[PDB]
């Protein structure tokens, strides 16, 4: 089994709208495609003994073991590679169960689709499933060592990409509130919201956290000075720059019950909390001396943490260090083993509490209390095994949020405001949080910028608090948006033209409008990037941009099939047409399948939004039954039964009638403008330009723009040369015209042909046809030219010469002579300055239609003739 | 890249 | 430094 | 503007305004400057990554962790005309701007190696500084390093003495310009140009005495605020918004600030949080700009107060009684009322 | 109002109007000659109304809006005499004859020529501007037992927000 | 009077 | 560091 191609999808896609995270593997069954399990002895028993959990897999049978009801009756490795990749991820804790297998191309090539949690772990499991499955169709087993190492790699791959718990907490609430989020390319930042409403976070810091506040909070001397000048209670203390002045400092502080700290801040190191004797001060000093606040009065009480988010109190918890108690006449080592077996204790974040570890530091803490491991405690005596509280070292946290006195609430909020920090943790020492700090003689010890949350969202006693909700409420205040409008445009033909017009209309309201097309990425007429900018990577440039208010995006099937949509949902989804272009590519062979790709846009429109469908197109109108959104329709025929049935139920439609482009809203008709007065439409002679204009007008209308704005936008819009090169460029050369265009699929040849038919001038000449990379549609082109032009000259011998030489021209000649063999059917082959220069063979007011391989040359040569 |  |  | 101000007791901060309308500043940082923005701006690799993912032109370059891979790096960058920097940021030290030969790359490398962005394509143009305050452009100035020119057939040591007597040059901030000092670093810069102190310059030839521009080392600054093209204005404002900084200095290399950067092949080299102002408020050529006014306008927007009401009560008898009653009356409106008396200081 | 137009009625007033024009009922008209049967226009008397909304000159639009503001009326009908609504009134020597408070709508919503206009939509937009509510919250409480007790408590809770709360019970109707 |  |  060989893997030919792998795609990773991230967003709504062809296989599923909801299953955003999928891996699609193109698997080549060189062997096995001819051997449906029964032909592979041992391939049932080996599979179940290697992976015994594969009973939880269901297939067509809706049963436990439904997978295993088959296997012996093979699936030609569909299902088996798929189910193995899914199970290998489940075995390491990643939950994913969606999957599908479909045969493509020539026999033996399959598309295997499975769900992933982590992108690299997902791809790894796929490759591993293929190796496991290929060993079991060679031999009857798979060595355990080659299974365990793969499970170890999956566990590491899924660990390295994990978000820390403080970011998981904010992100989970953001999803509940429908706020979109993205990871950024630098410094582990996460973006919340689109365009002008975006915010950024990093762990517990946000876009609202100021630098002056955060730096002050990290300066212990600075913090103390600022707070005591505000009337806030803080510890009494002094400074010694590593001189043996300890004995003098206690004279200002209050005697021996003091705290000695390293002068600098380098984790909880070199600190003695309760110094009772001179020689202890010296030992504390010798450790303090290791670093670059050295004698503070010691205050009695518990260590309380107060969380304040926007100048408002959110949560309070009491912290206690790891300890054991006199739970009967047992020794300390016995008590530790007794309580360290508690089911709520374990490693990491897989538990509430963690394990108590006896080390040299536990021994040192116990010696100061007069105890050691073999000591027996008096009933209810408590012995501490650590100097400070921390859940990660085996301590506990008790929620006391509802027991805090109103005056203490007021003081804590004032502290955060004085030091200038939005999200802050305040460390308070007090014997009783329910009484005012001035009465209990409590103090504020530390103010911490960007605090963690485990102790408030997963306390060991008391009720858990939703800490994230108050954070998202300051970033995205009630009543405000987190998204900008998104208008997504798709369909086989007309996307770029529709996209530029729609962006032009929104721009008349004075907003910043960003858009992407196949030519470039633009913001308010400035070009950001050039080249084919359709697809999800370009949509991301606009959505991440801090200045954009409206996004208009043309969407192509290449981007959808290769990586999914970039935005998840949108306000307006426009589908212009479905036609037989790009068939055979991307495993889509039929028109019915192509329609399933295009329908992705209609199916992601938010229920409060609209889908805009073409009622004159039978594949597109039919999408109306999948759409959860409201549906609006457009047409070139006011009597289309769909439109009539729809407006009679008070829907909205846009139609072309009586020379006007108008909107039907229930019983009322709103005329916008005349087709002949809108410059993009060639005097009303180009029906395909009219249809593109109706779609743009209707999308603007249903999304709330006024009619006058729409009128102004259509009247001033242009598609001249060098703005839209190769797209209906009509050149005026005295009493003569030439048109440069660039059709691909047949619909574009018919659309141009109708413009030509309306040309009430003289001869209709055409100077070309298709290149060598088209399929067998050369005859169809010849058939189209035959009934539209009276001067048909063939130049299909281009410079690229993808296939042989002049055979393309020979097929065009065969086609054109099939329908109307009376149009001077010359074949000249050259198309540089030979056929595209021979314009003097056409009389006054005739029209020359050019279909060049290269537009750049066609519009250069036409200028050599000095056009108006 | 090419998206078409 | 984070989670102070 | 009648905004009251006070010094604070910690970290050299200054308070502007009273009560609920107060703001704080420190040098060029303010209460509106976010931490995520300031830290990103100090991370050169991070800054480059964020800007190129936004479609903003930046220099092409790579990484070498002090291995002799200099000869390989130039294959991705574009050949020999490259810039070699210390990998870390420790002032303007160990930097060669225009490397022309392999052995020069090695000498640059040996100095770069002193610290913990090492081969960048070299771009030609002048060094321009752009100041943006609230997502809006305030000032632009062109910076040129200390130099002398071929003002007749005189030697370099003579030219230095001739121009170092200019009355606008002196120490500190008591002048616009400062003195040119010849030191071993002036000699090294001149050697690379083919000159030394006794050399005579051709008419109008220019010799640089320093590698980089700085007013404090004797260079000059020219105001070019009114010559900047509308598209370049748009791009500079977008850069400040992408990196998240209110007051920012953007370093741009270009041959012509009046043409779009994409046409002149210019680049954005650095984004600096909390920039200084001497070059914009005291330029050597052009007109001075009032840089502070746009700062105070963001801190105290038009139409808003910077003060809270103050009611002061005095007299020989009755002050405390009058003070408590008056505070009680204001309190009935639901506002936070603070007051001082001979008994205590109270808030609500 | 079962039609767009109504019937033409010959009466002594039609005769008087025709006499001033030199015609009577048995007179034969020259090709394309027009004879009026009434002194003034009105759809209810058999006249016609033609929509000319999109043919009015920008300066004339400005003047009409200024007239309504000077006389202080929101919904107003202005009667204008002019030979050409597409040219400024000062050039065609036109005049403003009357300003009518509280005008009718048949001629604008059911014209005999031209397209009908949705006249009501601009009225409701001034009374209930975009983005504003037309309703107040309603909390309805039912069930066999406990309604009155639940109703008084719920009203009490909303009242703590400072809003005017009205409620009905089996004892009385109360407001605050 | 109405409908003037 | 200041005045960058
Ligand atoms: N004067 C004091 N009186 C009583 N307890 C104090 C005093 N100063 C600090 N503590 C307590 O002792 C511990 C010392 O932590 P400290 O305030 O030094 O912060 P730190 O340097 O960030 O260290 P850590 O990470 O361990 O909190 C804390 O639990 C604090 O509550
Ligand atoms: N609604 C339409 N139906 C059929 N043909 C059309 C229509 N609109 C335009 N065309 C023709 O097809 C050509 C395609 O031009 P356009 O750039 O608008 O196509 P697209 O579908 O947006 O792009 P692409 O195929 O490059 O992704 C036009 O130049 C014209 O000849
Ligand atoms: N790729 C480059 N091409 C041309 N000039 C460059 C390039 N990179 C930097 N420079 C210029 O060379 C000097 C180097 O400064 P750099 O960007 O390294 O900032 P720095 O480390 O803060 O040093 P300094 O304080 O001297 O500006 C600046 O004058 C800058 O304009
Ligand atoms: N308006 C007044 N004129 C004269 N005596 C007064 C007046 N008001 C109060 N007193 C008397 O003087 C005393 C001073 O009281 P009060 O605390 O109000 O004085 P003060 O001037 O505010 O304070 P202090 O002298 O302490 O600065 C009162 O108790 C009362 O006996
Ligand atoms: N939830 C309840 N379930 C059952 N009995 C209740 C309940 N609540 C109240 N009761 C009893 O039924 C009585 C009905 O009182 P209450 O006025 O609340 O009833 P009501 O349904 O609102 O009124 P009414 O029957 O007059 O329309 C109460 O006094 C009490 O005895
Ligand atoms: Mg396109
Ligand atoms: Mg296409
Ligand atoms: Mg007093
Ligand atoms: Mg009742």
């Amino acid at each position: 089994m060989k893997i030919l191609k792998t795609l990773t999808l991230r967003g709504p896609n062809y296989w599923s709208i909801r299953r955003k995270k999928l891996i699609v593997m193109r698997l080549d069954l060189e062997d096995l495609a001819e051997r449906p399990s029964n032909s592979i002895p041992g391939f049932y028993e080996g599979l179940i003994k290697v992976l015994p959990s594969l009973v939880e897999h269901f297939c067509s049978p809706g049963y436990q073991g439904g997978f295993l009801e088959r296997v012996k009756e093979g699936t030609y490795m569909g299902h088996i590679v798929e189910h193995v990749a899914l199970e290998l991820q489940e075995l390491v804790g990643m939950t994913a169960g969606f999957g599908r297998t479909r045969e493509t191309s020539t026999p033996g090539v399959y598309n295997v689709v499975y769900e992933y949690v982590d992108e690299q772990a997902g791809r790894y499991a796929g490759r591993a499933a293929v190796r496991l499955c290929r060993s079991l169709v060679d031999t009857g087993d798979y060595p355990r060592l080659e299974l365990e190492k793969d499970l170890e790699d999956l566990r590491d791959l899924g660990a390295n990409s994990a978000l820390g718990p403080s970011t998981e907490t904010i992100v989970t609430e953001a999803e509940a509130r429908k706020i979109p989020w993205m990871l950024l390319s630098a410094r582990a930042m996460v973006q919340l919201g689109y365009g002008v409403y975006q915010q950024r976070i990093q762990a517990t810091l946000s876009s609202h956290s100021g630098i002056l506040g955060v730096e002050l909070a990290c300066d212990k001397e600075g913090t103390k000075t600022i707070l005591q000048d505000a009337g806030i209670p803080v510890p009494r203390g002094t400074t010694i720059q590593y001189f043996d002045d300890l004995e003098e400092a206690i004279n200002d502080v209050g005697g021996y019950p003091v705290v000695i700290k390293p002068l600098d801040g380098n984790h909880g190191r070199g600190i003695t909390i309760n110094v009772r004797h001179w020689q202890e001060a010296i030992a504390a000093y010798d450790l303090a001396a290791e670093e670059s606040i050295i004698v503070e009065r010691y205050y009695e009480g518990s260590d309380h943490r107060v969380l304040v988010v926007n100048g408002k109190l959110v949560a309070v918890a009491e912290r206690i260090p790891a300890h054991v108690t006199g739970d009967g006449s047992s020794t300390i080592s016995e008590l530790i083993e007794k309580t360290n077996q508690d089911p709520n204790r374990g490693d990491g974040h897989d538990n509430i509490l963690t394990k108590i570890v006896v080390n040299k530091t536990a021994i040192d803490v116990m010696e100061r209390q007069g105890y050691n491991l073999d000591s027996v405690l008096p009933k209810d005596e408590v012995v501490y095994l650590r100097a400070t509280a921390n859940l990660s070292t085996g301590g506990i946290a008790i929620d006391r949020t509802d027991d805090i006195h109103p005056e203490n609430i007021w003081l804590m909020e004032r502290v955060a405001k004085v030091i200038g920090l939005d999200i802050a943790g305040i460390d308070v020492v007090t014997s009783d949080i329910s009484k005012p700090l001035r009465e209990t003689n409590g103090v504020i010890v530390e103010v911490n910028a960007a605090p963690g949350f485990r102790m408030h969202v997963a306390p060991s006693q008391g009720l858990p608090r939703n800490v994230a909700a108050p954070v998202l409420d300051m970033l995205f205040p009630p009543g405000t948006p987190s998204r900008i409008p998104i208008l997504a445009v798709t369909g086989t033909n007309g996307k770029t033209t529709t996209t530029r017009l729609l962006a032009h209309i929104y721009r008349q309201t004075g907003k910043t409008v960003g858009y992407t097309s196949t030519d470039a990425i633009y913001i308010n007429e400035y070009c950001v990037e050039k080249g084919d900018n359709t697809g999800p990577q370009s949509a991301g440039v606009i959505l991440r941009d801090p200045t954009v208010e409206v996004a208009v995006l043309e969407t192509a099937r290449g981007g959808i099939l290769r990586a999914g949509l970039a935005f998840d949902s949108c306000d307006v989804g426009v589908v212009l047409n479905v036609a037989a272009d790009h068939l055979g590519l991307g495993d889509i062979d039929t028109i019915e399948q192509m329609a399933k790709v295009k329908s992705v846009i209609a199916e992601v429109v938010d229920p409060s939004g609209y889908a805009v469908l073409n009622a004159d197109d039978p594949l597109v109108a039919a999408m109306a039954d999948k759409v959860k959104a409201k549906v609006a329709y457009f047409s070139m025929n006011p009597d289309n039964p769909i439109i009539q049935a729809h407006v009679r139920r008070n829907g909205i439609a846009a139609v072309y009638e009586s020379g006007y482009l108008s909107i039907l809203e229930g019983s009322w008709t709103l005329r916008v403008e005349q087709a002949k007065l809108i410059p993009m439409t060639m005097g009303g002679m180009a029906p395909f330009m009219i249809a593109n204009a109706l779609a743009a007008c209707l999308a603007a209308f249903v999304n709330g723009l006024d009619v006058e704005v729409i009128r102004q936008g259509v009247r001033t819009f242009t598609t001249s040369a060098e703005q839209t090169p190769g797209r209906m460029n009509l050149f005026n050369l005295g009493q003569h015209h030439a048109l440069v265009d660039y059709a691909h699929n047949p619909a574009g040849y018919r659309a141009v042909g109708d413009f030509v038919k309306n040309w009430q001038g003289q001869r209709f000449g055409v100077v070309g046809g298709p290149g060598d990379r088209r399929d067998s549609d050369l005859i169809e082109l010849g058939q189209i030219a035959a009934q539209v032009f009276d001067r048909i000259i063939v130049k299909e011998d281009d410079d690229k010469r993808g296939r042989s030489e002049g055979e393309t021209a020979d097929l065009i000649v065969k086609g054109i002579l099939q329908e109307n063999p009376g149009a001077s059917y010359e074949v000249i082959l050259d198309e540089t300055i030979a056929l595209n220069k021979a314009l003097d063979q056409v009389e006054e007011k005739g029209l020359v239609v050019v279909f060049p391989e290269s537009v750049t040359r066609a519009i250069d040569l036409i200028k050599v003739r000095n056009p108006i | 890249d090419d998206d078409n | 430094d984070d989670d102070d």
